């Protein structure tokens, strides 16, 4: 009974991060020791003529980006664990997330290490026009 | 190629919207085209779902620098025999709003302790994973009849894990710097550990030089068995699966070959006592 959500290539990393005190650090350390990034993400087919904003209602990838389903790029959603927010809710689930193509091989790692500028809505160091 | 780990146990007839699905496999078929997924104008997200996610199928076979191995060899286990605590869990099945997974009900230890938990699972929602009470029933059959009154005698998991830490601390503080869970067919015991175990790099206690064996979510601090009062999680435990040593039949038949003083009283703590007793006879007797 039931429907599988995952593939065997992710079993080890998801199990490791599902038990860690610090899941984000466990994911970073897993990669630093030669582990493969989390796969089976939700990648979108789009026109690549979007606004390029980091988190959006519909896919908004520009020519330097790829669009992905929000929950699929969130380590906490992927491992089914607590979100580090005060209210425990997710900022990615229910939205699309734009990831630079040069970081699209590891979208979970990208969202863990990067920050969205609250003023322009773009990733810091990957499109932010503020400073 | 798929795994049972994180299997969606809901009875919803469709998959998820691309923004809410945790994986490409879980996205509904209607969004799949040309190898990937598409957003369909007019097809909205689901804002009221409750999807039970199975915690069966953990694989603790990683090799990450500075993080210890949970599963240890027979030789390492023998050196730490004073840390041995037999562990067994009797489960209840998800029912009504979900089907396809086992939830811990009775947690038994070789100390003679049985702890009863409220049937609790990990429920995916539009906003987060809700760790909550779920509908459940004991498995059918005269062998599982004893689990029926336990369905309404459970304690919330936040209380159960505190009691596990307190019991392990009282038992092991003057015996060992660690815990070695002695298991027989580890699958469901490793699933139950998700409810009360945290892992990470080897740490030291907040009040002494001993290695940390406990973690507190209240202060994000670490403690040894002597200083863990009020702590809610077991940190970096070790474990071994006795069944993987060459035994063929069930636990009781293998235990009975060496021992007669532990009559099977059909309860989680008895299976945990039999498991530790069998491992002790195999490794230290004759
Ligand atoms: N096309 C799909 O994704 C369908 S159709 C009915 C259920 C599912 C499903 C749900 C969760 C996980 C994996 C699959
Ligand atoms: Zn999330
Ligand atoms: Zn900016
Ligand atoms: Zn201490
Ligand atoms: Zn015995």
């Amino acid at each position: 009974a039931g429907n599988a959500t995952e593939v065997p290539a992710n079993s080890t990393v998801l199990s490791f991060c599902a038990f860690a005190v610090d899941a984000a650090k466990a994911y970073k350390d897993y990669l630093a020791s030669g582990g493969q990034p989390i796969t089976n993400c939700v990648k979108m087919l789009c026109t690549h003529t979007g606004t390029g904003q980091a988190i959006t209602v519909t896919p908004e990838a520009n020519m330097d980006q790829e669009s992905f389903g929000g929950a699929s790029c969130c380590l906490y959603c992927r491992c089914h664990i607590d979100h580090p927010n005060p209210k425990g809710f997710c900022d990615l689930k229910g939205k699309y997330v734009q990831i630079p193509t040069t970081c699209a091989n590891d979208p979970v790692g990208f969202t863990l290490k990067n920050t969205v500028c609250t003023v322009c809505g773009m990733w810091k160091g990957y499109g932010c026009s503020c400073d | 190629n798929v795994t049972g780990l994180f299997k969606d146990c809901s009875k919803v007839i469709t998959g998820l919207h691309p923004t809410q699905a945790p994986t490409h496999l879980s996205v509904d078929t209607k969004f799949k085209t040309e190898g990937l997924c598409v957003d369909i104008p007019g097809i909205p997200k689901d804002m009221t779902y409750r999807r039970l996610i199975s915690m069966m199928g953990f694989k603790m076979n990683y090799q990450v620098n500075g993080y210890p191995n949970m599963f240890i060899t027979r030789e390492e286990a023998i050196r730490h025999v004073r840390a041995w605590i037999g562990f067994d869990v009797e489960g209840c099945h998800a029912t009504r709003e979900a089907v396809g997974t086992n939830l811990p009900l009775q947690l038994g230890f070789s100390t003679g302790v049985n702890l009863v938990a409220v049937p609790t699972g990990y429920v995916d929602t539009p906003n987060n994973t809700d760790f909550s009470r779920v509908s459940a029933k004991p498995p059918p059959g005269d062998q599982f009849k004893h689990l029926i009154p336990l369905m309404y005698k459970g304690l919330p998991w936040n209380v159960v894990r505190i009691k596990i830490v307190q019991m392990l601390s009282d038992t092991l503080k003057n015996l060992s710097d660690r815990v070695v869970f002695v298991l027989w067919a580890h699958g469901f015991e490793l699933t139950s550990m998700k409810y009360f175990v945290k892992i990470g790099p080897e740490r030291t206690c907040c009040l002494c030089d001993r290695r940390a064996t406990c973690f507190s979510t209240a202060s994000d601090t670490y403690a040894c068995w002597h200083h863990s009062i009020g702590f809610d999680y077991v940190y970096n435990p070790f474990m071994i699966d006795v069944q993987q040593w060459g035994f063929t039949g069930n636990l009781q038949s293998n235990h009975d070959l060496y021992c007669q003083v532990h009559g099977n009283a059909h309860v989680a703590s008895c299976d945990a006592i039999m498991t530790r007793c069998l491992a002790v006879h195999e490794c230290f007797v004759k």
